Protein backbone atom coordinates (compact mmCIF):
# COMPACT_ATOMS: atom_id res chain seq x y z
CA UNK A 1 0.00 0.00 0.00
CA UNK A 2 1.57 3.07 -1.07
CA UNK A 3 -1.65 5.62 -0.54
CA UNK A 4 -0.79 8.14 2.34
CA UNK A 5 -3.51 10.18 4.54
CA UNK A 6 -2.86 13.59 5.39
CA UNK A 7 -4.26 15.50 8.33
CA UNK A 8 -4.19 19.42 8.26
CA UNK A 9 -4.42 21.76 10.91
CA UNK A 10 -5.71 25.13 9.38
CA UNK A 11 -7.44 27.12 12.25
CA UNK A 12 -4.82 29.98 12.69
CA UNK A 13 -1.37 30.59 11.79
CA UNK A 14 1.02 28.59 13.79
CA UNK A 15 3.89 31.11 12.97
CA UNK A 16 4.82 33.81 10.34
CA UNK A 17 7.72 34.23 8.85
CA UNK A 18 9.54 37.28 6.90
CA UNK A 19 8.16 38.00 3.49
CA UNK A 20 12.61 37.77 3.19
CA UNK A 21 12.07 34.18 4.92
CA UNK A 22 14.09 32.55 1.84
CA UNK A 23 17.44 34.76 2.02
CA UNK A 24 20.93 34.11 0.72
CA UNK A 25 24.48 34.92 1.12
CA UNK A 26 27.88 35.97 -0.85
CA UNK A 27 30.78 34.65 1.18
CA UNK A 28 32.83 37.65 2.71
CA UNK A 29 35.87 35.75 0.52
CA UNK A 30 34.39 36.43 -2.41
CA UNK A 31 35.68 40.12 -1.80
CA UNK A 32 39.40 38.49 -2.36
CA UNK A 33 38.47 37.67 -5.81
CA UNK A 34 40.68 40.21 -7.73
CA UNK A 35 37.24 39.66 -10.60
CA UNK A 36 35.04 41.23 -7.63
CA UNK A 37 33.83 44.12 -9.91
CA UNK A 38 33.67 41.55 -13.18
CA UNK A 39 31.53 39.00 -11.14
CA UNK A 40 28.94 40.75 -9.28
CA UNK A 41 28.40 43.58 -11.98
CA UNK A 42 26.78 40.38 -14.48
CA UNK A 43 23.52 41.35 -15.61
CA UNK A 44 22.56 37.23 -15.75
CA UNK A 45 23.76 37.49 -12.34
CA UNK A 46 21.61 40.09 -11.06
CA UNK A 47 18.47 39.29 -13.36
CA UNK A 48 18.61 36.03 -11.16
CA UNK A 49 18.93 37.70 -7.36
CA UNK A 50 15.98 39.79 -8.37
CA UNK A 51 14.17 36.60 -9.13
CA UNK A 52 14.65 35.99 -5.32
CA UNK A 53 13.98 39.23 -4.15
CA UNK A 54 12.86 40.21 -1.47
CA UNK A 55 15.04 38.81 0.59
CA UNK A 56 18.45 39.98 2.50
CA UNK A 57 21.78 39.67 0.93
CA UNK A 58 24.52 38.65 4.30
CA UNK A 59 28.11 39.32 3.33
CA UNK A 60 29.77 37.44 5.95
CA UNK A 61 31.53 33.95 6.54
CA UNK A 62 35.04 33.17 7.96
CA UNK A 63 36.77 35.81 6.12
CA UNK A 64 34.40 38.84 7.51
CA UNK A 65 36.87 38.84 11.10
CA UNK A 66 39.87 38.90 8.59
CA UNK A 67 38.74 41.93 6.21
CA UNK A 68 40.03 45.13 7.32
CA UNK A 69 38.54 48.35 5.39
CA UNK A 70 41.08 50.92 3.60
CA UNK A 71 39.68 54.09 2.56
CA UNK A 72 42.97 55.09 1.00
CA UNK A 73 42.79 51.41 -1.39
CA UNK A 74 41.83 51.51 -4.96
CA UNK B 1 45.91 29.81 8.13
CA UNK B 2 43.47 33.03 7.70
CA UNK B 3 45.35 36.50 6.96
CA UNK B 4 44.31 40.22 7.39
CA UNK B 5 42.95 41.27 3.73
CA UNK B 6 41.65 44.91 3.45
CA UNK B 7 39.12 46.00 1.18
CA UNK B 8 38.45 49.47 -0.47
CA UNK B 9 35.60 52.37 -1.13
CA UNK B 10 35.06 50.45 -4.71
CA UNK B 11 34.54 46.65 -3.14
CA UNK B 12 31.76 48.40 -0.83
CA UNK B 13 30.01 50.13 -3.94
CA UNK B 14 30.16 46.66 -5.90
CA UNK B 15 28.80 44.29 -2.86
CA UNK B 16 25.76 47.47 -2.55
CA UNK B 17 24.90 48.20 -5.90
CA UNK B 18 24.83 44.43 -6.56
CA UNK B 19 22.19 44.63 -3.62
CA UNK B 20 20.59 47.48 -4.14
CA UNK B 21 19.89 46.67 -8.29
CA UNK B 22 18.59 43.13 -7.33
CA UNK B 23 16.15 44.34 -4.76
CA UNK B 24 17.93 42.75 -1.84
CA UNK B 25 18.82 44.30 1.54
CA UNK B 26 22.38 43.89 2.60
CA UNK B 27 23.39 42.83 6.23
CA UNK B 28 27.19 43.65 6.14
CA UNK B 29 29.55 41.76 8.69
CA UNK B 30 32.01 43.88 10.89
CA UNK B 31 35.31 42.68 11.77
CA UNK B 32 35.16 41.20 15.52
CA UNK B 33 38.54 40.57 15.39
CA UNK B 34 40.02 43.96 15.73
CA UNK B 35 40.77 44.34 19.82
CA UNK B 36 42.49 46.89 21.92
CA UNK B 37 45.09 45.89 24.90
CA UNK B 38 42.26 45.11 27.53
CA UNK B 39 40.41 42.99 24.44
CA UNK B 40 37.84 45.36 23.81
CA UNK B 41 37.19 45.25 20.72
CA UNK B 42 38.17 48.52 18.53
CA UNK B 43 35.59 50.15 16.60
CA UNK B 44 37.70 52.53 14.83
CA UNK B 45 38.14 50.61 11.70
CA UNK B 46 33.87 50.09 11.74
CA UNK B 47 33.52 53.53 12.63
CA UNK B 48 35.40 54.15 9.07
CA UNK B 49 33.36 52.18 6.78
CA UNK B 50 30.31 53.60 8.77
CA UNK B 51 30.87 57.18 7.97
CA UNK B 52 32.20 56.17 4.38
CA UNK B 53 28.40 54.40 3.83
CA UNK B 54 26.60 56.91 5.60
CA UNK B 55 28.10 59.78 3.13
CA UNK B 56 26.90 57.45 0.01
CA UNK B 57 23.43 57.23 1.57
CA UNK B 58 23.76 53.36 1.88
CA UNK B 59 20.92 51.29 3.83
CA UNK B 60 22.71 48.85 5.09
CA UNK B 61 22.33 46.39 8.38
CA UNK B 62 25.06 45.08 10.19
CA UNK B 63 26.45 42.15 12.29
CA UNK B 64 29.66 42.05 14.43
CA UNK B 65 31.67 38.48 13.75
CA UNK B 66 31.24 35.25 12.42
CA UNK B 67 31.27 32.01 14.28
CA UNK B 68 33.04 33.67 17.16
CA UNK B 69 32.74 29.90 19.24
CA UNK B 70 36.02 29.58 16.97
CA UNK B 71 37.88 32.62 17.25
CA UNK B 72 40.62 30.55 19.45
CA UNK B 73 40.47 27.70 16.43
CA UNK B 74 41.00 30.18 14.22
CA UNK B 75 42.74 33.44 15.34
CA UNK B 76 44.21 31.94 18.99
CA UNK B 77 41.73 34.84 20.67
CA UNK B 78 39.08 33.81 22.69
CA UNK B 79 36.51 36.04 23.41
CA UNK B 80 33.68 35.05 25.51
CA UNK B 81 30.01 35.98 25.28
CA UNK B 82 29.67 38.50 27.63
CA UNK B 83 32.80 40.99 26.44
CA UNK B 84 31.28 39.89 22.93
CA UNK B 85 27.60 40.66 24.43
CA UNK B 86 29.55 44.78 25.42
CA UNK B 87 30.90 45.02 21.98
CA UNK B 88 27.59 44.63 20.59
CA UNK B 89 26.37 47.29 22.71
CA UNK B 90 29.17 49.72 21.25
CA UNK B 91 28.15 48.80 18.08
CA UNK B 92 24.80 49.66 18.95
CA UNK B 93 25.78 53.02 20.19
CA UNK B 94 28.21 54.16 16.64
CA UNK B 95 24.82 52.90 14.85
CA UNK B 96 22.28 55.02 16.90
CA UNK B 97 25.12 58.21 16.22
CA UNK B 98 25.13 57.79 12.95
CA UNK B 99 22.98 59.17 9.45
CA UNK B 100 20.60 55.58 9.89
CA UNK B 101 19.97 55.98 13.56
CA UNK B 102 17.95 52.90 12.99
CA UNK B 103 19.60 50.54 11.35
CA UNK B 104 19.21 47.07 12.40
CA UNK B 105 21.84 45.11 14.32
CA UNK B 106 22.21 40.78 13.94
CA UNK B 107 24.39 38.50 15.74
CA UNK B 108 25.79 36.21 17.05
CA UNK B 109 26.25 34.48 14.24
CA UNK B 110 27.56 31.45 16.56
CA UNK B 111 27.60 27.92 15.13
CA UNK B 112 25.11 25.17 15.67
CA UNK B 113 24.21 24.21 19.62
CA UNK B 114 27.29 22.18 21.30
CA UNK B 115 27.95 22.28 24.82
CA UNK B 116 30.19 25.16 24.68
CA UNK B 117 28.36 27.55 21.37
CA UNK B 118 25.35 27.35 23.76
CA UNK B 119 26.68 28.84 27.22
CA UNK B 120 28.56 31.33 24.45
CA UNK B 121 25.03 32.15 23.24
CA UNK B 122 23.22 32.21 26.37
CA UNK B 123 25.98 34.55 27.86
CA UNK B 124 25.69 36.89 24.87
CA UNK B 125 22.24 37.33 24.95
CA UNK B 126 22.25 38.12 28.27
CA UNK B 127 24.73 41.18 28.00
CA UNK B 128 24.11 42.30 24.55
CA UNK B 129 20.81 40.71 23.88
CA UNK B 130 18.78 43.89 24.38
CA UNK B 131 20.44 45.72 21.37
CA UNK B 132 19.94 42.93 18.55
CA UNK B 133 16.54 42.85 16.62
CA UNK B 134 17.36 39.02 15.83
CA UNK B 135 19.78 35.95 17.40
CA UNK B 136 21.73 34.76 14.21
CA UNK B 137 23.46 31.09 14.25
CA UNK B 138 24.39 28.77 11.81
CA UNK B 139 24.01 25.14 10.72
CA UNK B 140 25.28 22.34 8.53
CA UNK B 141 24.24 18.90 8.24
CA UNK B 142 27.70 17.44 7.42
CA UNK B 143 31.43 17.88 6.40
CA UNK B 144 31.50 18.67 2.79
CA UNK B 145 34.63 16.29 2.40
CA UNK B 146 33.06 13.19 3.62
CA UNK B 147 29.58 13.71 3.12
CA UNK B 148 27.41 10.80 0.85
CA UNK B 149 24.95 10.61 -1.48
CA UNK B 150 23.08 8.45 1.04
CA UNK B 151 23.87 10.88 3.60
CA UNK B 152 21.93 13.81 1.63
CA UNK B 153 18.80 11.08 1.00
CA UNK B 154 18.30 9.81 5.04
CA UNK B 155 15.80 10.94 7.20
CA UNK B 156 17.96 10.54 10.31
CA UNK B 157 20.55 12.86 8.95
CA UNK B 158 17.28 15.47 8.66
CA UNK B 159 15.89 14.80 11.28
CA UNK B 160 18.97 15.57 13.36
CA UNK B 161 18.38 19.39 12.32
CA UNK B 162 15.16 19.58 14.46
CA UNK B 163 17.09 19.18 17.94
CA UNK B 164 19.16 22.01 17.00
CA UNK B 165 16.30 24.59 16.65
CA UNK B 166 15.04 23.06 19.87
CA UNK B 167 18.20 23.50 21.74
CA UNK B 168 18.25 27.29 19.81
CA UNK B 169 15.01 28.07 21.35
CA UNK B 170 16.27 26.75 24.83
CA UNK B 171 18.60 29.50 25.66
CA UNK B 172 17.04 32.41 23.26
CA UNK B 173 13.46 31.43 25.51
CA UNK B 174 15.50 31.68 29.11
CA UNK B 175 17.13 35.01 28.11
CA UNK B 176 15.42 36.55 25.66
CA UNK B 177 12.17 35.50 25.16
CA UNK B 178 10.10 36.64 22.10
CA UNK B 179 13.49 38.04 20.37
CA UNK B 180 12.95 36.48 16.67
CA UNK B 181 15.35 33.85 16.20
CA UNK B 182 17.30 33.72 12.15
CA UNK B 183 19.45 31.15 10.47
CA UNK B 184 22.09 33.34 9.60
CA UNK B 185 24.38 31.20 7.24
CA UNK B 186 23.10 27.63 6.72
CA UNK B 187 23.54 24.46 4.06
CA UNK B 188 23.94 21.23 3.32
CA UNK B 189 27.48 20.67 4.17
CA UNK B 190 30.05 22.94 5.50
CA UNK B 191 33.99 23.42 4.23
CA UNK B 192 32.69 24.90 0.38
CA UNK B 193 29.93 21.89 0.08
CA UNK B 194 29.89 18.49 -1.31
CA UNK B 195 31.22 17.85 -4.83
CA UNK B 196 28.66 16.36 -7.44
CA UNK B 197 26.25 16.46 -4.42
CA UNK B 198 25.67 20.27 -2.97
CA UNK B 199 25.13 21.26 -6.11
CA UNK B 200 22.65 19.21 -7.72
CA UNK B 201 18.89 18.06 -7.49
CA UNK B 202 20.06 15.72 -4.45
CA UNK B 203 21.01 18.88 -2.53
CA UNK B 204 17.15 19.80 -2.79
CA UNK B 205 15.89 17.40 0.00
CA UNK B 206 17.96 19.11 2.62
CA UNK B 207 17.20 22.74 1.71
CA UNK B 208 13.38 21.68 1.20
CA UNK B 209 13.09 20.54 4.12
CA UNK B 210 15.24 23.10 6.35
CA UNK B 211 12.90 25.57 4.73
CA UNK B 212 9.80 23.46 5.71
CA UNK B 213 11.22 22.44 9.69
CA UNK B 214 12.23 26.30 9.74
CA UNK B 215 8.62 27.89 8.90
CA UNK B 216 7.01 24.95 11.05
CA UNK B 217 9.70 25.83 14.24
CA UNK B 218 9.21 29.23 14.59
CA UNK B 219 12.70 30.35 12.55
CA UNK B 220 11.72 33.38 10.72
CA UNK B 221 14.42 34.21 7.89
CA UNK B 222 16.77 31.42 6.56
CA UNK B 223 20.06 32.57 4.85
CA UNK B 224 21.13 30.48 1.95
CA UNK B 225 24.89 29.84 1.94
CA UNK B 226 25.72 30.59 -1.14
CA UNK B 227 24.07 32.64 -3.36
CA UNK B 228 27.35 32.32 -5.84
CA UNK B 229 30.33 32.01 -4.92
CA UNK B 230 33.48 29.33 -4.70
CA UNK B 231 31.69 26.77 -2.45
CA UNK B 232 29.72 23.49 -4.19
CA UNK B 233 26.38 24.54 -1.63
CA UNK B 234 25.91 28.01 -4.61
CA UNK B 235 22.47 28.50 -5.87
CA UNK B 236 24.39 30.07 -9.09
CA UNK B 237 27.62 28.45 -10.76
CA UNK B 238 30.73 29.62 -11.93
CA UNK B 239 29.28 30.36 -15.29
CA UNK B 240 26.21 31.95 -13.88
CA UNK B 241 23.91 29.10 -14.60
CA UNK B 242 21.36 28.24 -12.06
CA UNK B 243 21.47 25.26 -9.91
CA UNK B 244 18.72 22.99 -9.27
CA UNK B 245 18.38 24.68 -5.66
CA UNK B 246 17.93 28.21 -7.27
CA UNK B 247 15.23 26.87 -9.32
CA UNK B 248 13.41 24.87 -6.29
CA UNK B 249 13.92 28.22 -4.18
CA UNK B 250 12.26 30.64 -7.07
CA UNK B 251 9.13 27.90 -7.03
CA UNK B 252 8.72 28.14 -3.25
CA UNK B 253 9.27 31.81 -3.21
CA UNK B 254 6.28 31.71 -5.94
CA UNK B 255 4.07 29.80 -4.19
CA UNK B 256 4.67 29.44 -0.43
CA UNK B 257 2.83 32.51 1.73
CA UNK B 258 4.12 33.99 4.76
CA UNK B 259 1.40 32.08 7.39
CA UNK B 260 2.56 28.73 8.52
CA UNK B 261 0.20 25.43 9.20
CA UNK B 262 0.72 21.99 9.96
CA UNK B 263 0.12 18.74 7.35
CA UNK B 264 1.03 15.59 8.95
CA UNK B 265 0.67 11.85 8.10
CA UNK B 266 -1.54 9.39 9.70
CA UNK B 267 0.61 6.56 9.58
CA UNK B 268 2.75 5.55 11.78
CA UNK B 269 5.81 5.70 9.92
CA UNK B 270 6.62 9.63 9.14
CA UNK B 271 10.56 9.48 8.69
CA UNK B 272 10.32 9.34 4.52
CA UNK B 273 7.24 11.33 3.76
CA UNK B 274 7.88 15.01 4.91
CA UNK B 275 5.35 17.17 4.69
CA UNK B 276 4.65 21.12 5.21
CA UNK B 277 1.50 23.20 4.87
CA UNK B 278 1.32 27.20 4.50
CA UNK B 279 -1.09 30.04 2.61
CA UNK B 280 -0.39 30.69 -0.79
CA UNK B 281 1.89 33.40 -1.46
CA UNK B 282 -1.01 36.40 -1.76
CA UNK B 283 1.03 38.20 -4.22
CA UNK B 284 1.10 35.19 -6.40
CA UNK B 285 -1.93 36.70 -9.34
CA UNK B 286 -3.23 32.95 -10.65
CA UNK B 287 -4.10 32.16 -6.95
CA UNK B 288 -6.56 33.75 -4.40
CA UNK B 289 -7.66 34.80 -0.82
CA UNK B 290 -7.54 31.45 1.57
CA UNK B 291 -5.60 29.01 -0.72
CA UNK B 292 -3.13 26.70 0.79
CA UNK B 293 -0.03 25.35 -0.55
CA UNK B 294 1.14 22.15 0.34
CA UNK B 295 4.83 20.84 -0.19
CA UNK B 296 5.98 17.43 -0.05
CA UNK B 297 9.25 15.14 -0.28
CA UNK B 298 9.86 11.41 -1.05
CA UNK B 299 12.96 9.75 -0.10
CA UNK B 300 10.86 6.24 -0.61
CA UNK B 301 11.86 4.66 -3.40
CA UNK B 302 8.62 4.02 -4.64
CA UNK B 303 5.58 6.31 -5.90
CA UNK B 304 3.53 7.51 -2.78
CA UNK B 305 -0.09 8.56 -3.23
CA UNK B 306 -1.09 11.39 -1.08
CA UNK B 307 -4.90 12.21 0.00
CA UNK B 308 -5.93 15.48 0.95
CA UNK B 309 -8.72 15.68 3.95
CA UNK B 310 -12.14 16.87 3.87
CA UNK B 311 -12.76 19.70 3.18
CA UNK B 312 -10.01 19.66 0.94
CA UNK B 313 -10.27 16.12 -0.98
CA UNK B 314 -12.36 17.43 -4.15
CA UNK B 315 -11.06 20.83 -4.63
CA UNK B 316 -8.76 21.86 -7.84
CA UNK B 317 -4.90 21.67 -6.79
CA UNK B 318 -2.12 22.46 -9.06
CA UNK B 319 0.81 20.32 -9.23
CA UNK B 320 4.02 22.00 -9.08
CA UNK B 321 6.77 18.71 -9.32
CA UNK B 322 10.45 18.50 -9.49
CA UNK B 323 12.79 16.14 -11.27
CA UNK B 324 15.74 16.10 -12.39
CA UNK B 325 17.02 16.01 -16.23
CA UNK B 326 18.86 13.04 -17.08
CA UNK B 327 20.77 11.16 -17.38
CA UNK B 328 22.30 11.95 -13.73
CA UNK B 329 19.29 11.28 -12.35
CA UNK B 330 20.36 12.52 -8.60
CA UNK B 331 23.39 13.61 -9.34
CA UNK B 332 21.93 16.11 -12.25
CA UNK B 333 22.42 20.06 -12.50
CA UNK B 334 19.48 20.27 -14.38
CA UNK B 335 16.27 20.39 -13.42
CA UNK B 336 12.05 19.87 -14.65
CA UNK B 337 9.24 20.95 -13.72
CA UNK B 338 6.61 18.95 -14.60
CA UNK B 339 8.22 17.13 -17.30
CA UNK B 340 10.26 21.09 -19.08
CA UNK B 341 13.34 21.88 -18.03
CA UNK B 342 14.02 25.19 -16.79
CA UNK B 343 16.34 27.27 -18.05
CA UNK B 344 16.75 31.33 -18.36
CA UNK B 345 14.70 32.53 -21.50
CA UNK B 346 17.79 34.70 -22.14
CA UNK B 347 20.08 36.51 -19.30
CA UNK B 348 17.57 39.41 -18.51
CA UNK B 349 14.23 36.58 -18.79
CA UNK B 350 13.39 34.00 -16.53
CA UNK B 351 10.92 31.29 -17.46
CA UNK B 352 7.08 31.51 -16.24
CA UNK B 353 6.81 28.49 -13.72
CA UNK B 354 4.03 26.41 -14.95
CA UNK B 355 1.55 24.14 -13.12
CA UNK B 356 0.24 21.15 -13.71
CA UNK B 357 -3.51 21.12 -13.03
CA UNK B 358 -4.72 17.60 -11.17
CA UNK B 359 -8.41 16.29 -11.80
CA UNK B 360 -9.99 17.26 -8.61
CA UNK B 361 -10.82 14.27 -6.61
CA UNK B 362 -7.45 12.36 -7.72
CA UNK B 363 -4.78 11.51 -5.20
CA UNK B 364 -1.44 13.56 -4.70
CA UNK B 365 1.21 11.27 -6.87
CA UNK B 366 5.04 11.78 -5.65
CA UNK B 367 7.49 9.85 -7.38
CA UNK B 368 10.14 8.24 -5.76
CA UNK B 369 13.16 10.54 -4.26
CA UNK B 370 10.91 13.30 -5.80
CA UNK B 371 9.51 16.93 -4.28
CA UNK B 372 6.54 18.88 -5.35
CA UNK B 373 4.39 21.88 -4.37
CA UNK B 374 0.87 21.56 -4.42
CA UNK B 375 -1.81 24.63 -4.78
CA UNK B 376 -5.48 23.85 -3.46
CA UNK B 377 -7.30 26.27 -4.96
CA UNK B 378 -11.00 27.45 -3.53
CA UNK B 379 -9.60 26.25 -0.04
CA UNK B 380 -11.36 29.03 1.27
CA UNK B 381 -9.56 29.12 4.20
CA UNK B 382 -10.05 31.90 6.94
CA UNK B 383 -6.76 31.68 8.42
CA UNK B 384 -5.08 32.58 5.26
CA UNK B 385 -7.82 35.31 4.57
C1 LIG C 1 13.18 -0.10 -1.50
O1 LIG C 1 12.98 0.28 -0.11
C2 LIG C 1 12.76 -0.79 0.84
C3 LIG C 1 12.43 -0.22 2.24
O2 LIG C 1 11.28 0.63 2.20
C4 LIG C 1 10.01 -0.08 2.26
O3 LIG C 1 9.72 -0.92 1.12
C5 LIG C 1 9.51 -0.25 -0.16
C6 LIG C 1 9.12 -1.26 -1.25
C7 LIG C 1 8.45 0.84 -0.04
O4 LIG C 1 7.16 0.25 0.16
C8 LIG C 1 8.71 1.77 1.15
O5 LIG C 1 7.58 2.62 1.26
C9 LIG C 1 8.89 0.96 2.44
O6 LIG C 1 9.19 1.85 3.52
C10 LIG C 1 13.97 -1.70 0.91
O7 LIG C 1 13.73 -2.81 1.81
C11 LIG C 1 14.32 -2.16 -0.50
O8 LIG C 1 15.63 -2.70 -0.33
C12 LIG C 1 14.40 -1.01 -1.51
N1 LIG C 1 14.65 -1.45 -2.87
C13 LIG C 1 15.75 -1.08 -3.54
C14 LIG C 1 15.87 -1.63 -4.93
O9 LIG C 1 16.63 -0.35 -3.07
C1 LIG D 1 44.88 41.51 11.79
O1 LIG D 1 45.02 42.92 12.00
C2 LIG D 1 44.91 43.39 13.34
C3 LIG D 1 44.94 44.93 13.34
O2 LIG D 1 45.80 45.46 12.33
C4 LIG D 1 45.98 42.74 14.21
O3 LIG D 1 45.73 43.12 15.58
C5 LIG D 1 45.96 41.22 14.06
O4 LIG D 1 47.11 40.64 14.69
C6 LIG D 1 45.96 40.77 12.59
N1 LIG D 1 45.75 39.33 12.45
C7 LIG D 1 46.33 38.59 11.49
C8 LIG D 1 45.99 37.12 11.47
O5 LIG D 1 47.10 39.05 10.66
C1 LIG E 1 42.26 50.99 17.54
O1 LIG E 1 42.90 50.68 16.30
C2 LIG E 1 43.50 51.79 15.64
C3 LIG E 1 43.92 51.36 14.24
O2 LIG E 1 44.81 50.25 14.35
C4 LIG E 1 44.67 52.24 16.52
O3 LIG E 1 45.47 53.21 15.84
C5 LIG E 1 44.08 52.74 17.84
O4 LIG E 1 45.12 53.23 18.70
C6 LIG E 1 43.31 51.59 18.50
N1 LIG E 1 42.65 52.01 19.73
C7 LIG E 1 42.83 51.44 20.92
C8 LIG E 1 42.03 52.09 22.02
O5 LIG E 1 43.58 50.49 21.16
C1 LIG F 1 16.04 50.50 4.60
O1 LIG F 1 15.70 49.13 4.28
C2 LIG F 1 14.83 48.48 5.24
C3 LIG F 1 14.79 46.96 4.97
O2 LIG F 1 15.90 46.31 5.64
C4 LIG F 1 13.47 49.22 5.21
O3 LIG F 1 12.40 48.63 5.97
C5 LIG F 1 13.76 50.63 5.74
O4 LIG F 1 12.52 51.32 5.89
C6 LIG F 1 14.79 51.36 4.83
N1 LIG F 1 15.20 52.62 5.43
C7 LIG F 1 15.61 53.70 4.73
C8 LIG F 1 15.98 54.90 5.56
O5 LIG F 1 15.70 53.72 3.50
C1 LIG G 1 35.07 37.50 29.91
O1 LIG G 1 36.14 38.16 29.22
C2 LIG G 1 36.42 39.48 29.67
C3 LIG G 1 37.34 40.19 28.68
O2 LIG G 1 38.61 39.55 28.49
C4 LIG G 1 36.91 39.41 31.12
O3 LIG G 1 37.27 40.71 31.59
C5 LIG G 1 35.77 38.83 31.96
O4 LIG G 1 36.16 38.70 33.33
C6 LIG G 1 35.34 37.46 31.42
N1 LIG G 1 34.10 37.01 32.02
C7 LIG G 1 33.86 35.74 32.35
C8 LIG G 1 32.49 35.43 32.91
O5 LIG G 1 34.71 34.88 32.22
CL1 LIG H 1 27.78 25.37 12.32
CL1 LIG I 1 31.60 31.93 26.43
CL1 LIG J 1 33.30 32.58 -2.27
Amino acid sequence: QDVVDLDFFTQEPLHLVSPSFLSVTIDANLATDPRFLILLGSPKLRTLARGLSPAYLRFGGTKTDFLIFDPKKE
Amino acid sequence: KFKNSTYSRSSVDVLYTFANCSGLDLIFGLNALLRTADLQWNSSNAQLLLDYCSSKGYNISWELGNEPNSFLKKADIFINGSQLGEDFIQLHKLLRKSTFKNAKLYGPDVGQPRRKTAKMLKSFLKAGGEVIDSVTWHHYYLNGRTATREDFLNPDVLDIFISSVQKVFQVVESTRPGKKVWLGETSSAYGGGAPLLSDTFAAGFMWLDKLGLSARMGIEVVMRQVFFGAGNYHLVDENFDPLPDYWLSLLFKKLVGTKVLMASVQGSKRRKLRVYLHCTNTDNPRYKEGDLTLYAINLHNVTKYLRLPYPFSNKQVDKYLLRPLGPHGLLSKSVQLNGLTLKMVDDQTLPPLMEKPLRPGSSLGLPAFSYSFFVIRNAKVAACI
